[PDB]
């Protein structure tokens, strides 16, 4: 099983951001004190490139990729590391392995007394 | 246009205007996220 690496980037506006993605209600999770919430995102019939993008309101929060192949079979695309997506809008992007689920995890574990409001986005290619 | 080139295009420049772009012409299309499962768990 040949795997591409991801990209990871950053882009200034967070404010525009998050305005953007409150329209939705369902795009904003609010992860609690010592939660790790799991976005499940699958392989599409004709995609090959999956994106995503995400904030936080206040504090930093764990972030990374798996991907379930389809007990199950998981490989690590992005490990889980805290990330800054507070101050500036966090995105990347992975080349599809083969058929199966994203797992886009936020991590809140480490934080004792402190949720998290994860505004994030999904966008695929064909 | 190919996906790779979709793809290395946003990284090396990104904006909501690029994304709405590229989604108006059907190159990224949007995930909605009513249809994506969320799980939760306490460590």
């Amino acid at each position: 099983p040949v795997i591409a690496a991801p990209s990871m980037w950053t882009r200034p506006q967070i404010k525009d951001f998050k305005e953007k993605i409150q329209q939705d209600a369902d795009s904003v999770i609010t992860v609690g004190r010592g939660e790790v919430v799991t976005v499940r995102v699958p392989t599409h019939e004709e995609g090959s490139y999956l994106f995503w993008e995400f904030a936080t309101d206040n504090y930093d929060i764990g972030f990374g990729v798996y991907f379930e192949w389809t007990k199950p079979l998981l490989d690590e695309i992005v490990p889980v590391y805290r990330r800054d997506c507070h101050e500036e809008v966090y995105a990347g992007s992975h080349q599809y392995p083969g058929r199966g689920v994203y797992l886009l995890k936020f991590d809140n574990s480490y934080s004792l007394w402190r949720s998290k409001s994860v505004y994030y986005r999904v966008y695929y290619t064909r | 246009p190919a996906p790779d080139a979709i793809n290395d295009a946003l990284r090396s420049a990104d904006s909501q205007e690029a994304r709405d772009a590229c989604q108006k012409k059907g190159w990224i299309v949007i995930h909605p996220s009513n249809e994506l499962v969320v799980e939760k768990h306490i460590s």
